[PDB]
């Protein structure tokens, strides 16, 4: 016996540019497939259509490669359970409002350039002693980084944000802003004032209107929306 | 150099003000509240529609045209409200009258 | 290497002149209550502003003053149920915007960010909006 | 002419952007070299990002320590197949290497004094094995690799290194036995690129995907190892495959050995803490080869858990929930997602799972790739290797947990230091023939248009199931021989491959077929090397040859013993070669290096009986 589940997936081939984006339906026997959506995608590519294209690497939700939109929400295919209701067809699309390179693969180069622009690395006023001894950090100051350093840069949150959809050329987005915050509150970093000064323009930080799609969709359970609110408070009170 | 955070702070301060004017309109109807509302409603509204323009209008020319028209609308709006407060019954009383229907 | 600014310029130059489609968004994204309440806050804010601007404009352009128009409506002896309904519809967007505006100021102070708190504060705002509007429309 | 070629000139090219590649690439840029880093994945997606337990260094933050005690644990752990000059370099350089990462901002967990927190880990001791459990595994809760890779990536953004992301390296450009660069496919637009350079560093990771069940990423396909094999150079010790004691049952996801370091214990269907019987002293913190074999015997003997009696249990619920949340938050989440287990209430179902490759491209302790001709090691001009793709060999026949992340930053830095002391930036770029790399392009085109009878996924599954059933935890001659013959037939049948995507932009059907050719070259060398090695040492266990065979019988006094000739013992590294057209494997052997870098400061450790 079998339990046939249907998946409708977004297709577009840059080598046949003129054929408009379309949805293709595939039938998969859940009794012969792993429990996650990525398992079904790999089973389709291995047994039904090897032209189906998507990014993946770790299969355990840590690398951030397989982010896409499943059943209307952004998430990691490798940790998203297949819905076993056989009467419903699960729809799969690329991360929203992104240029499609091919099928489920988006161009993330602007997302990565935004990340580089906030200088995500430790800066001290005098770095000449680097490498000589461990810098000290108390348990209490280290605890301030929990909920911030775990980000896997999957872009699920920024691509679920309507402000990022309309102004992603100049709004940095939830993922990048939360990492700016992770460097602002690290006790070993000496450039907090300059990090905040970088956001003094109308777009970088201020296009956020607290919609909160970012925190709802994060596969790691983090809260970029709360981190953005903490930066806005610092921006308002620093000298 | 802190124009953006300053603007964000002013926007919240004015929102707070409007919040207080509502109760004050009910407890102390009169010219002070009437003109205060005229200014706060105009400023809160100006900045608010200003955020809407920033979010949805793109292109150097379209943005300048939009923001110029917004200034005109806010000007006419503050004028009309002040005019209504000077020559007519005023905001508080108008609301009480409308509710007596 | 390339600076972050040069990478962003190359990204736009390359994609705007390419054949790549833009993946769907608003048409396929699943809605939630907080998402719907967020665009409604904007919608009510804009409606309220247009309202104040029209009023202000009517003050400057109408022939008669306010009391005259109030008297004319009263003279029609409209159904009080219809009047009640009209008052509800007028105050509803203002009540909604005010209560949700307060919810926004509390976020600006950094509070109420857990997902469960976001959902609960949202439902509280809908309840307060309905209770306020019902109470005010009856007076 | 069907594929336009783009040429680039650099002082140095690094292939790989995991922990080893990034450290080597910005290490070269910080020394003034105009450097390129070519990687098939965006950097932070590399397998390094999945590492959990930690990185070892004798910082002495929890108790007094000595790097020479770490040196001793590593040599004994390697079952004397490790080269002691490289192990000396890595353990002595460890404290400085971990301090460098913390000063880059890596968010290590902390002690009450504000220093880096270190946990216990398997096979590490104080006082040259005589003094009890060491606590030298530095960590960021149980997400140490994720933090190390993200910290190194952020630091790389401060230099002028040129990154070529989503570029797939196809082959080395060799001329006169010297490497002069690499040729690659740009996945985003289908173009072929030739990176010319005076020095090339291979940091491409392992090949755990040659098996059916592994903790490895889908991208760990031995690509750099296969490039070296295709250039006619030898690979080393590929038969030594590490099975990690605890991959989660079913999915295969890793569950950190840090669980046992923090107090967790393994139990069988009768509730017995069985490691007390197999390793009376070290118990659940014995070396990986010993714990994996013990678990396998428990299951073979009928004490496995679950409806199929095919796995065992890792118990953490006797530990305080605050400790599980502070030290093991990542595996707590993974256990729930993949096995539906709440670790504060029930045990995690686990079993030995392929995890890491001790073998790889042979190098000396400075990171230079070597070959072996007429009994002498000889450096390959302009070629370096570091990380899991290399065999330095600091790990020998069994790697100690938390020694790989250390190997990545110590040897990634060493390749850069060695090039800086050998060359200067801007020297002239070596020339290559106008058609250099054409065979790589011809092979790519052949696969792109393949129209046979066996699709790539069918051949890959065939290879994976053969390795899983013929080269597992316990092996034997007749079973290894049948696996050798089955793999050799699958290799000849690649001539019948069938692909379907005929495009060139993001053709993953084609990229996965190139990866299958790379995996098969790694698989053949692994199983033929295993079949030839008639002894048991570290991770290689033969039921037909149960004893370790050294040049002397070290379980007896050496006085009056007759030393076995090189050809009659097994304490030597396996060197493997493959004729790519036929798939025929040839094996040769080279000596293990027992000398350290300074006998006076760190003495060589002679072979001894190895027990935990
Ligand atoms: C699998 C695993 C391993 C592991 C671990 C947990 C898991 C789930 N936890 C560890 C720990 O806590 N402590 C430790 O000491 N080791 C641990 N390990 C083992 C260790 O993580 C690995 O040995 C190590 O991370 C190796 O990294 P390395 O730098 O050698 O490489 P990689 O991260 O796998 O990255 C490979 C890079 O090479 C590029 N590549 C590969 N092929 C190509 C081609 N053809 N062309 C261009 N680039 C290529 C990849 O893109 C990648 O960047
Ligand atoms: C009468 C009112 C009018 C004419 C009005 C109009 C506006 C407008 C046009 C916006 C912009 C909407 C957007 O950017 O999405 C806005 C936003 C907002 N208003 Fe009002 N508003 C009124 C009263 C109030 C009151 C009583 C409070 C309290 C309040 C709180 C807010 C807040 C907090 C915002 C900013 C929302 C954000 O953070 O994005 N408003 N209002
Ligand atoms: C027209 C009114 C729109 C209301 C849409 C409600 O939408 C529902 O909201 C809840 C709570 O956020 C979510 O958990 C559901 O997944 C979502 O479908
Ligand atoms: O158990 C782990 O965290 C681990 O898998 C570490 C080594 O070193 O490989
Ligand atoms: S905050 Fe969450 S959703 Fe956003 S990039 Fe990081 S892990 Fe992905
Ligand atoms: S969804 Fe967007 S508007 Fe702000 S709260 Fe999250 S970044
Ligand atoms: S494949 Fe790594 S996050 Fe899904
Ligand atoms: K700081
Ligand atoms: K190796």
């Amino acid at each position: 016996t079998s339990r046939i589940k249907k998946f409708s997936i977004y297709r577009w081939d840059p080598d046949k540019p003129g054929d408009k984006p379309r949805m293709q339906t595939y039938e998969v026997d859940l009794n012969k497939c792993g429990p996650m959506v990525l398992d079904a995608l790999i089973k389709i590519k291995n047994e039904l259509d090897s032209t189906l294209t998507f990014r993946r690497s770790c299969r355990e939700g840590i690398c951030g490669s397989c982010a896409m939109n499943i059943a209307g929400g952004n998430t990691l295919a490798c940790t998203k359970k297949i819905d076993p209701d056989l009467s419903k067809t699960t729809k799969i699309y690329p991360l929203p409002h992104m240029y499609v390179v091919k099928d489920l693969v988006p161009d993330l180069s602007n997302f990565y350039a935004q990340y580089k622009s906030i200088e995500p690395y430790l800066k001290k006023k005098d770095e000449s002693k680097q490498g000589k001894e461990q810098y000290l950090q108390s348990i209490e100051d280290r605890q301030k980084l929990d909920g911030l350093y775990e980000c896997i840069l999957c872009a699920c949150c920024s691509t679920s944000c309507p402000s990022y959809w309309w102004n992603g050329d100049k709004y940095l987005g939830p993922a990048v802003l939360m990492q700016a915050y992770r460097w602002m509150i690290d006790s070993r970093d000496d450039y907090t004032e300059e990090r905040l000064a970088q956001l003094q323009d109308p777009f970088s930080l201020y296009r956020c209107h607290t919609i909160m799609n970012c925190t709802r969709t994060c596969p790691k359970g983090l809260n970029p929306g709360k981190a953005i609110a903490e930066i806005k408070k610092m921006m308002a009170t620093y000298k | 150099s802190k124009a953006a955070s300053l603007h964000w702070t002013s926007e919240r301060a004015v929102s707070a003000l409007l919040l207080g004017l509502l109760p004050a309109a009910y407890l102390y109807p009169g010219p002070a509240v009437d003109y205060s509302l005229a200014a706060a409603l105009t400023l809160h509204g100006h900045w608010g529609l200003g955020q809407v323009i920033t979010d949805y209008v793109h292109g150097d020319t379209p943005i300048k045209v939009a923001n110029t028209g917004l200034y005109v609308l806010s000007a006419i709006t503050f004028t009309g409200l002040c005019y209504f407060n000077y020559y007519d019954v005023g905001i508080c009383k108008a609301v009480a009258m409308l509710w007596s229907i | 290497a390339t600076t972050a600014k040069e990478e962003m310029a190359r990204f736009w130059e390359k994609n705007t002149k390419s054949s790549r489609p833009l993946s769907p968004h608003i048409s396929i994204y699943k809605w939630s209550l907080p998402m719907a309440m967020s665009i409604t806050h904007r919608g009510t804010g804009v409606a309220l502003s247009l309202g104040v601007s029209l009023f202000s404009l009517a003050a400057l352009l109408l022939p008669e003053q306010f009391p005259h128009y109030v008297a004319v409506v009263k003279s029609l002896s409209l159904s009080p149920a219809l009047i009640y309904s009209a008052k509800f519809a007028l105050v509803f967007p203002l009540s909604y915007h005010t209560w949700n505006g307060i919810r926004h100021l509390v976020w600006d102070m950094g509070k109420g960010f857990k997902l469960s708190q976001v959902e609960q504060s949202g439902v509280v705002v809908l309840i307060l909006t309905l209770l306020s509007s019902a109470a005010i429309a009856s007076e | 002419t069907q594929y336009p070629v783009v040429d680039h000139e650099f002082d140095a090219v690094v292939v790989g952007a995991g922990g080893a590649g990034l450290r080597a690439a910005f290490g070269l840029s910080e020394a003034g070299f105009n450097t390129a880093c070519v990687t098939k994945l965006f950097p932070t997606r590399s397998h390094t990002v999945a590492a959990q337990g930690g990185i070892n260094a004798a910082l002495g933050n929890m108790e007094d320590d000595n790097w020479r005690w770490h040196f001793y644990d590593t040599v004994k752990g390697s079952d004397w197949l490790g080269d002691q000059d490289a192990i000396h370099y890595m353990t002595e350089q460890a404290p400085a290497a971990v301090i460098e990462l913390e000063n880059y901002g890596m968010p290590f967990s902390r002690t009450e004094e504000g220093k880096i927190y270190q946990r216990a880990f398997g096979g590490q001791s104080l006082q040259f094995g005589k003094g009890g459990q060491a606590h030298r595994c530095c960590c960021v809760a149980d997400r140490t690799g994720h933090s190390l890779l993200h910290t190194l990536y952020g630091r790389s953004l401060r230099y002028d290194t040129s990154y070529f992301v989503e570029y797939f390296a196809l082959d080395l450009l060799m001329e006169n036995g010297e490497c002069r660069g690499v040729i690659a496919l740009c996945i985003e637009d289908g173009t072929i690129h030739r990176f010319r350079a005076k020095n090339t560093v291979i940091a491409t990771g392992g090949y755990g995907r040659t098996y059916f069940s592994c903790t490895s990423a889908h991208t760990s396909t031995g690509d750099g190892t296969a490039m070296v094999t295709r250039a006619g150079l030898p690979c080393q010790d590929l038969e030594f495959v590490q099975f990690h004691p605890t991959g989660i049952y079913g999915a295969g996801c890793l569950i950190t050995e840090g669980c046992r370091g923090e107090g967790g214990i393994l139990i069988n269907s009768q509730g017995e803490r069985f490691m007390e019987r197999y390793a009376p002293v070290a118990k659940d913190l014995a070396s990986r080869d010993v714990v994996s074999r013990s678990m396998t015997i428990e299951i073979r003997e009928g004490r496995g858990c679950g409806p199929e009696k095919d796995h065992v249990y890792l118990q953490l619920h006797h530990l305080p929930p605050q400790q599980l949340a502070t030290r093991l938050p990542g595996i707590s989440e993974t256990a729930m997602i993949f096995a539906g287990v709440d670790v504060t209430k029930e045990p995690i179902p686990v079993l030995p799972t392929v995890h890491y490759n001790m073998g790889g491209i042979p190098t000396n302790y400075k990171g230079q790739v070597i070959t072996h001709v007429n009994g002498e090691d000889k450096v390959v001009p302009g070629l370096y290797a570091c990380g899991e793709a290399a065999s330095a060999s600091v790990h020998g026949a069994n790697r100690l947990g938390a020694n790989s992340l250390l190997d990545l930053v110590v040897f990634g830095r060493a390749c850069a230091l060695t090039i800086a002391e050998t060359c200067k930036p801007g020297e002239p770029v070596p020339s290559i023939k106008p058609n250099a790399g054409e065979e790589s392009v011809a092979n790519l085109d052949k696969l792109r248009f393949a129209d046979g009878t066996i699709r790539t996924s069918e051949a890959r599954l065939n290879m994976q199931k053969t390795m899983q059933s013929h080269a597992a935890v316990f092996r034997t001659g007749s079973i290894l021989q049948e696996g050798c013959e089955k793999l050799s037939q699958i290799y000849r049948d690649l001539a019948h491959l069938k692909t379907f995507d005929r495009g060139i932009v993001w053709n993953t059907d084609l990229v996965e077929t190139l990866e299958l050719q790379n995996l098969m070259l790694c698989a053949l060398q692994t199983i033929y090397g295993a079949e030839a090695r008639k002894e048991s040492r570290g991770a290689h266990a033969r039921e037909d040859y149960k004893l370790r065979i050294d040049e002397f019988d070290y379980s007896k006094p050496l006085q009056g013993q007759q030393k076995r000739p090189f050809e009659e013992h097994w304490r030597k590294h396996t060197l493997s070669y493959v004729d790519v057209k036929s798939g025929k494997v040839t094996l040769k052997y080279r000596p293990v290096i027992d000398r350290t870098l300074n006998e006076e400061d760190c003495s060589s450790v002679p072979p001894a009986i190895r027990s935990y």
